[PDB]
């Protein structure tokens, strides 16, 4: 109780009348709170997926982006995607962590076709149309697009190369259309027997089965280098928490204190305040506009002030500087003075000489 | 292309520590949160934990509460195992994975059995 | 021909607001009362590659628009990255690629881009508000630390521009973009959007005068008001 | 004409009661 | 955590046979935002570490691709093989991925 904590930090067991410093009164943060500003862009994975006419096979197209949060939720989210396997880097953990750029490749190919487009695999039309390099770290997502890009009659829009004189480079697009020389007599730019054309031409239809229907297949490229990372996952954000005691972290400021609504007006490109004494005084919101003063978590000295032990051995409690809305128990004859809020004692209009002084003219005793 | 390489099977002392490695060759282990597995011969397949490489926040089967631990380091992509006083029947050979929709990448696997 | 940079050049040195605070902050700044080149252009071409070194403080006056950007790079070569920056009335872009800058770089309304002869790894490419347009003073201040490049603007109108030298007031340069970018720079120089006359009776350009100056490592006292502007400010080495 | 642990604390005497003596 | 039982059936029999194995899931897992549940089968060749068979409960990962397919609403996925060969000669475990608690599968062989 208090009473035995002023008499150990006196070390005497008996006290004599007055107020003893005994303990420092602090608030604990209750809650931690972790903003970012919101989405606002958004790289666009959903546009080359809603690609009306995906790229050649050999022709893909290679769309490197930058810049922008990307959101791979919806990914995972959509239920038209069926396949999402991935190499050297976790499906789910794409919004967790970011690479520096990300290159997507749109092309539709028939469902056999789809396995050849991996890495360490290669294939007819992979090896000399799309090869993807044994090593990348990415992801591959794949999708029967029979009734979107198919017709009774049949879909040839889109082609292939079949013949290529010499192996793919790893990320190179071949868009030749020179006839290949298949046979030894030279084609000299004219169809023959010997020599044929490399591009040969897909039909699409419902009819012609599963494991040949167009498949709409995207690859994503993911390589961090030196350069500065621009495209990352939604990173974890709470609730505004205000008058409470909370940790808050705005965009790495990493404080903790208690976040109240501020008249100051910040300058457009401004984000944080500062003090005289270089402390984070205010903050604005990340998700909204609004800025937020930041002032520090409510502490205090616990003064416990007692009349002589051979008087009594009541104690009152005094928490200098503090706001007892923040706060023996509370509830006790709870009065509130500039010195702080004082606990046990029952303010008396009446005024008598001081016998303990608490501060700023209010002074405590012992009296019926 | 994506290697997960396990350490070769160290003997131990009964009621000791064991230590396993699992180094990322080709990729960076930054990127992937692993899993660790355990399984037994002729026996069923188990589910040891996961380790992130920062923020690790290891989360055990609830069996392996308290006695199973599992750590990794990013630089060099390795991984550790922190196991300890396991009983012959207790130990099981453990694998590395891929947490992806399935587990696509194994460890070679590591026959540890406490035989000192 | 030279002009003292009278208390010009000073930009806000970071994010945090400040109010009624004189904050001094030892940083890249344009000392105050030095020496600044001074350029005209005009066909009498005079874009001479400056060097970056700390900073470039760029301003202008050319009530006619004449300015159309800027240009950057290492060795201005295929070989290392550039910045290459074309600002359009309708909307302003900013390219990094490893350009291959030609002798005379410029945009040719305009119908093709032609300050590049080649663009090969590209890897940033910017888009926003038009800041040029909209008889008033135009200065700003680009840096390139810790593999940030960094741009502040203020388009002060000057009623009279008679003198033809920088005007003696005060006025911090608020930040207008900054851009992830970790090449280095060690060249400078002006685009001007040169019409189809130099492709020059229809395009005159006889008001493009731009002043350059270089920043320096200093330390400023900065004078913060009740609103959080800088309002003035001293330079202690003076 | 500072919340590291630096705490003023009020005078005993309030300018009321200073005036009040003077 | 979650209540799984998987049928050990062995059958030996010539390639051509079609074999249905099929374990059940508990509390019917079904992740949210998209249809597919994630439930997932494996393939371990003896002296081989396991590969992943089967993702999403329904799709059929680039590898010794053949149908595979599976329908259930979380409380049951049945995984098909319509012929035994070598190759498919291995040790099959079926574990749930929406449920965080992670159980694999009991063990189911196949002979030739
Ligand atoms: C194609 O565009 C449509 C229309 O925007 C997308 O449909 C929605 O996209 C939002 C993206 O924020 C998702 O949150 C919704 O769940 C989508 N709804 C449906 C019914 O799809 C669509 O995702 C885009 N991509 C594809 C492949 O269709
Ligand atoms: C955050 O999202 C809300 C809801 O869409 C939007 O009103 C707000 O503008 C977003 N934040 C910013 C900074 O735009
Ligand atoms: C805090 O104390 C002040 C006086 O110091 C008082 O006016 C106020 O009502 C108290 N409570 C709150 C929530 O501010
Ligand atoms: C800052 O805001 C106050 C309050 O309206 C205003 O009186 C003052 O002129 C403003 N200062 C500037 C520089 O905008």
């Amino acid at each position: 109780d208090p009473l035995s904590e002023t008499k150990c930090t006196l070390k005497s067991f008996t006290v004599e009348k007055g107020i003893y410093q005994t303990s420092n009164f602090r608030v604990q943060p209750t809650e931690s709170i972790v903003r970012f500003p919101n989405i606002t862009n958004l790289c666009p994975f959903d546009e080359v997926f809603n690609a009306t006419r995906f790229a050649s096979v050999y022709a893909w197209n290679r769309k490197r982006i930058s810049n922008c949060v990307a959101d791979y939720s919806v990914l995972y989210n959509l239920a038209p995607f069926f396949t999402f396997k991935c190499y050297g880097v976790s499906p789910t953990k794409l919004n967790d962590l970011c690479f520096t750029n990300v290159y997507a490749d749109s092309f539709v190919i028939r469902g056999d076709e789809v396995r050849q487009i991996a890495p360490g695999q290669t294939g007819n039309i992979a090896d000399y149309n799309y090869k993807l390099p044994d090593d990348f770290t990415g992801c591959v997502i794949a999708w029967n697009s029979n009734k979107l890009d198919s017709k009774v009659s049949g879909n040839y829009n889109y082609l292939y190369r079949l013949f290529r004189k010499s192996n793919l480079k790893p990320f190179e697009r071949d868009i030749s259309t020179e006839i290949y020389q298949a046979g030894n007599k030279p084609c000299n730019g004219v169809a023959g027997f010997n020599c044929y054309f490399p591009l040969r031409s897909y039909s699409f239809r419902p009819t012609y089965g599963v494991g040949h229907q167009p498949y709409r297949v995207v690859v994503l490229s993911f390589e961090l280098l030196h350069a500065p990372a621009t495209v990352c996952g939604p990173k974890k954000s709470t609730n505004l928490v205000k008058n409470k005691c909370v940790n808050f972290n705005f965009n790495g400021l990493k404080g903790t204190g208690v976040l109240t609504e501020s008249n100051k007006k910040f300058l457009p490109f401004q984000q944080f305040g500062r003090d005289i004494a270089d402390t984070t005084d205010a903050v604005r919101d990340p998700q909204t506009l609004e800025i937020l003063d930041i002032t520090p978590c409510s502490f205090g000295g616990v003064s416990v002030i007692t009349p002589g032990t051979n008087t009594s051995n009541q104690v009152a409690v005094l928490y200098q500087g503090v706001n007892c809305t923040e706060v023996y128990s509370t509830g006790s004859n709870v009065f509130q003075t500039r010195a702080g809020c004082l606990i046990g004692a029952e303010y008396v209009n009446n005024s008598y000489e001081c016998d303990i002084p608490i501060g700023a003219g209010i002074c405590a005793s012992y009296q019926t | 292309e994506v290697q997960l390489k396990q350490s070769v099977a160290e003997l131990v002392r009964p009621g000791a520590s064991v230590k396993v490695s699992c180094t990322a060759s080709g990729f960076n282990i930054k990127n992937i949160y692993m899993h660790w597995v355990k399984q037994r011969p002729e026996q069923g397949l188990d589910w040891i934990g996961r380790i992130d490489p920062a923020n690790g926040n290891s989360r055990y089967a609830p069996k392996f509460q308290d006695k199973a631990t599992i750590t990794a380091d990013t630089s060099s992509n390795t991984a550790y195992l922190q196991l300890s006083s396991l009983t012959s029947e207790d130990t099981a050979i453990y694998y590395c994975a891929d947490e992806g929709w399935g587990f696509a990448n194994w460890g070679q696997g590591t026959l540890v059995t406490v035989s000192a | 021909a030279y002009t003292n940079s009278f208390t010009r050049g000073v930009y806000y040195p970071d994010k945090v607001f400040r109010s009624s605070v004189l904050h001094s902050t030892q940083d890249l700044f344009l000392p105050f009362f030095s020496n600044v080149t001074w350029f005209h252009v005009i066909k009498r071409f005079d874009n001479p590659v400056l060097p970056f070194n700390d900073g470039v403080y760029f301003a202008s006056i050319e009530k006619s628009n004449i300015i159309r950007g800027w240009i950057f790079g290492t060795t201005l070569d295929s070989k290392t990255q550039s910045l290459l920056i074309v600002n359009n009335a309708t909307n302003v872009v900013i390219k990094v690629c490893e350009f291959q800058f030609c002798n005379d770089p410029f945009l040719d309304m305009e119908s093709e881009f032609r300050v590049y002869s080649s663009a090969n790894n590209c890897t940033f490419e910017y888009v926003s508000q038009p800041f040029l347009m909209d008889k008033n003073l135009r200065e700003f201040v680009f840096k390139n630390i810790d593999g940030y490049f960094k741009i502040y603007s203020k388009h002060t109108p000057i009623i009279v521009r008679e003198p033809e030298d920088l005007p003696q007031g005060f006025s911090a340069l608020e930040p207008l973009v900054d851009l992830p970018i970790g090449i280095n720079i060690t060249r400078f120089q002006t685009l001007l959007a040169l019409h189809r006359s130099y492709l020059s009776s229809g395009w005159t350009a006889g008001a493009a005068a731009y002043y350059v100056g270089y920043l320096q490592p200093r330390t400023f006292l900065l004078k913060y008001n009740e609103n959080g502007t800088i309002t003035d400010a001293v330079d202690c080495a003076l | 004409t500072k919340f590291k642990g630096l705490t003023v604390l009020p005078p005993l005497l309030t300018d009321e009661m200073i005036a009040q003596y003077t | 955590d979650i209540v799984m039982t998987q049928s050990p059936s062995s059958l030996t029999v010539t390639a051509g046979e079609k074999v249905t194995m099929s374990c059940k899931s508990s509390q019917s897992l079904l992740n949210s935002g998209n249809q597919k549940n994630y439930l997932t089968w494996y393939q371990q060749k003896v002296g081989q570490p396991p590969k992943l068979l089967i993702y999403w409960a329904s799709t059929r990962d680039p590898g010794v691709p053949d149908r595979f397919t599976g329908s259930g609403f979380g409380t049951d996925f049945t995984l098909t093989i319509s012929s035994v060969q070598a190759e498919d000669l291995a040790v099959y475990y079926c574990q749930n991925d929406y449920s965080y608690p992670l159980t694999f599968g009991a063990g189911t062989k196949v002979e030739l």
